[PDB]
RNA sequence: UGAGAAAAGCCUUCUCUAGCGAUC
């Protein structure tokens, strides 16, 4: 007669050393698998529910405005550069990463109702209540000049 | 001039197996936006279907198998022939446990097939790693038991007693005792939905979820005594024989049987089905050995009168069934492709010391439990376990870390209970009665003197 | 873990069953692959990551494309290359790439990179290669060199060669072997440019392009032995002559003080009738070298003149010895000559049978070098060549000019030639007076000769009586304890009970660390008919406690050796 | 952005070429652990140049 | 098993194996059964019953 | 406090860091 029986050999289903890692054979048979429609339904359930667990959309929140802002203007280079305008004539150049205010102008005096920026990105342009188109230089003044026009 | 230039085939029975769409359907669509869809949804299949082909080939065992020469039957072989021409390693696997001081034994495999725990009628109750001869624990409960069954890992287990139902650490130390479960025959354990099922001798079939420890369901059979039990592991309903002749199956959420089948001329004691939930086993007491087709049509398929009574059946995950009469088992083979086994003569034979008191298979071993007055035996099967297990669901060689991942992942996904059906894709389809009871909604808002009578 | 080996196994699955499709390989084989191909997948995915399984990974890849390259010959399937042999190439090259970033110093394992995509890769791959090289590794020379050198020889491109070159020297600039292959390169690309021209500008063509690297290297290299060495690779190529010449001239204009250039124009005029004629060339040669010492008369250009007279003599030997004996008078007289010259000329004058020279040689050392006791052996050698009678009064002027105590050689050569001329009496008293003089390490030679005297000029009895007397000196050696009991072997009495006694001596003083002398012991107590074999069981239980180390372990693996038939 | 680094040691000069970076939320609690995990930072940051002196 | 992490707890909070306190009552049992060696719980349910019929007999009364 | 208290030897379950791994 003849004979055989599976006999598994250790060394191919069990790692050489403690260095290394577990071996995981894997087999597709969906005879070993069943329930595939109610197990992957509660799988998309949980995930919906941690997905409201997590929601945390709120980051930060910038002040040193001292009226409502009223234009919004991000600089086409950088990510982390934005400018505004508030209701008084002031015009702040705010950094993203260090949520910090960089610079303050008294561009305009009443509102400010346009700001754009040049696409090179060295200047910007507002418009105020004045009756006046400005245009201006993105770097800081040097030292403790006034800035200009 | 490329003798051969498309690409390789793949087989397409392969691909069959790896298929989960109906064909059969004839549906008409006239619209190019519901065709786009259709198509995608088709080459999604096709392509998935076409690499787990190709992973074929990945598989590295092979089953066993046991064919004689110049024209003997294999019945006649015995296990002292086969141990003599098989390696030393499953060699090893054939053992004849000698406890008859103590009553009969029940014994259950661990659903991986490392461990092995048993228990005695008088009261012993033992777990250990079987392939390795180490003992894990080894108590003496004073009350009887009547069946024992493991919950997940092997860390649990839970006794059936002669009072209420409790529940051990792998290492012998008392948890649980259930009082609600009481006077139990029988326990079997739903491995994806965390439930325990009992059948009692009042006649109730309790429902206990064992990863938060309430009792979900209560149901009351209205059968009288209960003592023949099962499950379907594609299905996860409950079978349940009666004296009537009549098999009923049961799910946690109705508190009436899903159906009553019936059988037997006379009262059935044992009932098993395959792992594929395709083939239903049934014996009576009218020593008729009946297998039943479960796929929609429930006739009988094969019938045998037998000598004696088969007072248990088991089915492996290849599909060999065996049947415990008396003291002697008897093991039936078939080919098993598309096909239920071949009751036209037995592949195996085996006479035990005692009469036999419980059956199972090793998950993924070709080895047969087979538990009795005497003691506990263990057999030699070749061909009756599936050679290539997944090392994610069930792993033998695995770690304790490796261990701890995959339990929290199982408790993540599991399924509640109201979800058991006869159908396991009854989710997929979509109510029916849902949709016309919301289209009902939608409608919603959108000569001369004769006349003198 | 293996989500990502499960991914590389199906990515490799699609060659494997082409190949299978070919016939090339069967489905058993496939399997194999398959497993080994996981085995090494593993080893290499881990946390603790070592750079030798990457090398056998690569390994084992190249011998399955080996493999597949016999057996596509023999069935004649040409088709699929790019199915197959490409997605092999990539998996190798991811793994390079990989195995260089992990490990950047190893410059052998980006060698061996740059050798498989020479063999197996895209010329632009290996292109990639040399500039990550380059980048990381630009502090050494040789890696510059070798870019180069595929750029010209491998790709034809003398443009790319020549801007690797120019940027080589600003990393380095003083590096001269960079300025000679850099010289090199443009003469090779000038003879690609006369065949060129055979086959269907004037200026490059004259090696004038070559000429440019000439001044400019010298101008930063200052050095002669540099210049020289260009004119070497010149004299390789036959054409430009020009250059050569040019060359030639500014050697000795330019450098000049320098014996090294004095001694080129020698050698290159060097370059029965004809013996005749050889012997010619000779003066002319000699005849340059005065017009060296005349211009410089330092020491260094001497000793060029002078050696160039030895090989002329080792190589008509009368004419060769009359030139070296004129000019050693020449150098003697104005005592530039240095002390090792003398040595290298005496000596070669013994060897070819004319002992005159070399005792004018050896009085000239004396005389010029009195302290020094090499001299001194060196004359001593040569009178017992002329067997004058002048020896007993060398011995006598050398000890009184030697004031240093320690002449270990004239104190043994004295011992032989008073046994050879000279009373039994003397003899004892000259190795008397030698063992005051050396007290320290240089005395366990003169112990050993001082008891081997004993036994030749007496027997027995006097190698006992010196052995009495020098038992106790303790600067000793092995050697003095194993020649008596050599001794005591030799006579006919044989008493064990003085071999032991010699042996107990010996192991007391090296017992520590001599693994021989105690198996040396052990062997007597067998082998020996007086002998008693039951000691042999103490003396490996002393044996193992006396020594220390690894003498220890050296005893017993010579033991287990001696107790099969390996001895 | 992409850009190049020059880092001066006192070895040498080195220069190095930065993949990608979260750049808004650079300066928080989670997305630190890009620059000071030696995994994480090899992900999006190469040496392409190194001139010792 | 494993200390669950800050998202697992969320999805598996009240999953206990050892603690069942609405279903067997078996921690506020077991202070019971040490106080007082009992051999056996049965014992315990027979005191626990038979104190029940004496406290619904004073209600009704 | 009341499986009293105290001390030794074996298994079981689990917790923290620290490197290491993510460069193809």
């Amino acid at each position: 007669m003849k004979v055989k029986m599976l006999s598994r050999n250790p060394d191919n289903y069990v790692r050489e050393t403690k260095l290394d890692l577990q071996r995981v054979p894997r087999n597709y048979d969906p005879a070993l698998h069943p329930f595939e429609v109610p197990r992957e339904y509660i799988r998309a359930l949980n995930a919906t529910k941690l997905e409201r667990v997590f929601a945390k959309p709120f980051l930060a929140s910038l002040d040193g405005h001292r009226d409502g802002v009223n234009c919004l203007a991000k600089h086409p280079e950088k990510l982390a550069t934005v400018l505004s305008g508030a209701c008084d004539g002031e015009v702040r150049i705010w950094n993203l990463t260090q949520r910090n205010c960089i610079r303050t102008i008294q561009a305009h005096e009443g509102f400010v109702r346009g700001i754009c920026t040049r696409f090179c990105g060295t200047s910007f342009f507002t418009v105020g209540d004045d009756k006046t188109v400005k245009q201006w230089k993105m770097d800081g003044p040097g030292y403790g000049d006034e800035e200009e026009p | 001039q490329d003798p051969f230039p498309g690409p390789a085939p793949v087989p397409v029975e392969v691909v069959q197996k790896f298929c989960r769409i109906d064909k059969s359907r004839k549906l008409p669509h006239s619209k190019a936006k519901t065709r786009s869809r259709l198509e995608v949804a088709e080459a999604e299949e096709e392509e998935t279907s076409i690499k787990a082909a190709r992973s074929e080939l990945l598989l590295a065992e092979e089953p066993g198998f046991l064919e004689g020469e110049d024209g003997e039957d294999t019945a006649k072989i015995c296990q002292a022939d086969i141990v003599e021409a098989v390696d030393i390693a499953s060699a090893a696997k054939h053992f004849d446990l000698n406890l008859r001081q103590f009553g009969p034994y029940r014994l259950n495999y661990s659903r991986t097939g490392r461990h092995l725990a048993f228990g005695g009628r008088r009261g012993h109750v033992a777990a250990l790693d079987w392939v390795t001869k180490k003992l894990m624990c080894e108590i003496n409960v004073m009350e009887a038991v009547r069946d024992i069954r493991f919950l997940h890992s092997e860390a649990l287990l839970a006794v059936a007693q002669n009072r209420w139902l409790h529940i051990y650490d792998n290492q012998g130390i008392e948890l649980h005792c259930i009082r609600r479960c009481d006077r139990v025959t029988r326990l079997e354990f739903l491995p994806f939905h965390f439930l325990l099922a009992t059948a009692s001798e009042t006649g109730f079939l309790t429902y206990l979820d064992v990863s938060v420890g309430k009792i979900v369901a209560a149901l009351n059979a209205r059968a009288g005594r209960l003592d023949v039990m099962s499950q379907n592991p594609y299905n996860a309903v409950i079978h349940l024989g009666h004296s009537n002749g009549t098999v009923s199956l049961w799910s946690p959420a109705m508190k009436e049987p899903l159906a009553k089948i019936l059988c037997h001329r006379g009262g059935v004691r044992a009932v098993a089905v395959d792992s594929t939930g395709t083939y239903m086993a049934t014996s009576g007491l009218d020593h008729q050995l009946k297998i039943f087709d479960l796929r929609g049509t429930y006739q009988p398929l094969s019938t045998r009168t037998l000598p004696h009574g088969a007072g248990h059946l088991a089915f492996s995950q290849r599909g060999l069934l065996v049947a415990g009469m008396g003291d002697v088992v008897n093991i039936w083979a078939g080919q098993g492709k598309a096909s239920p086994p071949s009751l036209e003569q037995p592949y195996l034979t085996h006479r035990l010391s005692g009469p036999v008191h419980g059956l199972q298979f090793c998950p993924f071993e070709d080895v047969l439990g087979v538990g009795h007055t005497g003691g506990i035996t263990s057999m030699l099967v070749p061909g009756a376990g599936e050679p290539n297990f997944d090392g994610l669901e069930s792993n033998p060689y695995r770690s304790r870390k490796q261990r701890q991942e995959w339990e929290v992942k199982a408790l993540l996904e599991k399924v509640p209970a109201e979800l058991i059906c006869l159908d396991p894709r009854a989710l997929a389809e979509v109510d029916v009665i849902s949709l016309e009871q919301g289209k009902k909604e939608q409608i919603e808002r959108l000569s001369a003197l004769d006349r003198f009578v | 873990m293996a989500e990502i080996i499960q991914e590389r196994i199906e990515d490799r699955l699609p060659e494997l069953e082409q190949l299978e499709r070919i016939g090339l390989f069967s489905h058993a084989e496939i399997k194999a692959i398959i497993k080994k191909a996981s085995d090494l997948e593993y080893k290499i995915q881990r946390r603790t990551l070592f750079k030798e399984d990457f090398i056998n990974y690569v390994q084992y890849e190249i011998n399955l494309l080996e493999l597949i390259q016999r057996r596509r010959t023999r069935i004649g399937y040409s088709f699929k290359k790019d199915e197959i042999e490409n997605s092999i190439v990539h998996r190798v090259q991811g793994v390079f790439q990989r195995a260089s970033a992990k490990w950047k110093d190893d410059v052998q394992l980006w060698l061996s990179y740059v050798a498989f995509c020479k063999k197996w890769a895209t010329k632009t791959r290996l292109s990639k290669v040399f500039s990550a090289m380059l980048a990381i590794h630009s502090n050494k020379p040789a890696l510059w060199i070798m870019a180069a050198k595929w750029e010209m020889e491998d790709r034809l491109s003398s443009e790319s060669a020549r801007q690797l070159f120019l940027r080589a020297l600003r990393f380095h600039p003083e590096c001269p072997k960079l300025y000679k292959e850099y010289f090199r390169m443009e003469l090779m690309h000038a003879e690609k440019l006369r065949k060129e021209k055979e086959e269907f500008s004037e200026e490059i063509l004259k090696g004038e392009l070559a000429w440019i690297i000439y001044k400019n290297s010298v101008s930063i290299i200052k050095g002669a032995e540099f210049h020289v060495s260009l004119l070497s690779i010149a004299q390789l190529f036959d054409f430009a002559k020009d250059l050569q010449k040019e060359i030639y001239d500014d050697l000795q204009a330019l450098h000049t003080d320098d014996p090294l250039t004095w001694d080129y124009v020698a050698r290159r005029e060097l370059e029965q009738a004809k013996a005749v004629e050889v012997g010619r060339k000779e003066e002319r040669c000699c005849a340059v070298y005065e017009e060296a010492v005349k211009t410089l008369p330092t020491e260094a250009m001497w000793k060029c003149y002078i050696t160039f007279c030895l090989e002329r003599f080792t190589k008509l030997r009368g004419k060769r010895l009359e030139r070296t004996m004129t000019v050693f008078r020449k150098a003697h007289e104005l005592k530039l000559l240095s002390e090792c010259q003398y040595k290298q000329l005496s000596v070669s004058l013994l060897c070819y049978n004319f002992l005159r020279e070399a005792l004018e040689v050896a009085v000239a050392g004396t005389e010029l070098f009195r302290d020094s006791g090499t001299m001194w052996q060196l004359k001593l050698q040569v009178l017992i060549e002329s067997k004058s009678p002048d020896i007993a009064m060398l011995f006598e002027e050398a000890f009184v000019h030697l004031k240093p105590q320690v002449c270990l050689p004239l104190w043994i050569s004295w011992a032989e030639w008073s046994e050879g001329a000279k009373s039994q009496e003397d003899t004892e008293a000259v190795f008397k007076k030698a063992l005051l003089a050396v007290i320290g390490a240089d005395s366990v030679t003169l112990k050993n000769k001082y008891l081997d005297w004993a036994y030749r000029s007496g027997g027995y009895k006097k190698a006992r009586a010196v052995f009495k007397s020098l038992q106790e000196s303790r600067p000793f050696s092995v050697d003095f304890f194993r020649k008596m009991i050599q001794f005591e072997k030799e006579q006919e009495s044989c008493n064990m009970a003085n071999i032991r006694e010699y042996y107990e001596r010996a192991l007391r003083e090296f017992g520590s660390a001599d693994s021989d002398l105690w198996m040396d012991y052990m062997k007597e107590e067998l082998n020996h008919p007086l002998g008693r074999p039951e000691n042999c069981g103490q003396i490996y239980w002393r044996a193992m406690k006396m020594l220390q180390g690894e003498s220890a372990e050296a005893f017993v693996a010579k033991h287990a050796m001696h107790q099969t038939g390996h001895l | 952005v992409l850009l190049h680094v020059l880092f001066e040691h006192a070895v040498g000069y080195a220069l190095l070429a930065l993949k990608e970076v979260e750049e808004i939320s650079l300066l928080q609690p989670q997305v630190e652990e890009s620059v000071l995990n030696l995994g994480k930072f090899h992900s999006i940051v190469r040496l392409v140049a190194f001139c010792p002196f | 098993v494993r200390k669950l992490k800050f998202h697992e707890q969320k999805l598996l909070k009240q999953v206990d194996f050892l603690n069942w306190e609405v279903t067997d009552h078996n921690l506020h049992e077991l202070r019971v059964l040490r106080r007082y060696r009992l051999q056996r719980r049965e014992d315990y349910t027979r005191y626990n019953q038979l104190s029940r019929a004496v406290r619904e007999l004073a209600r009704r009364l």
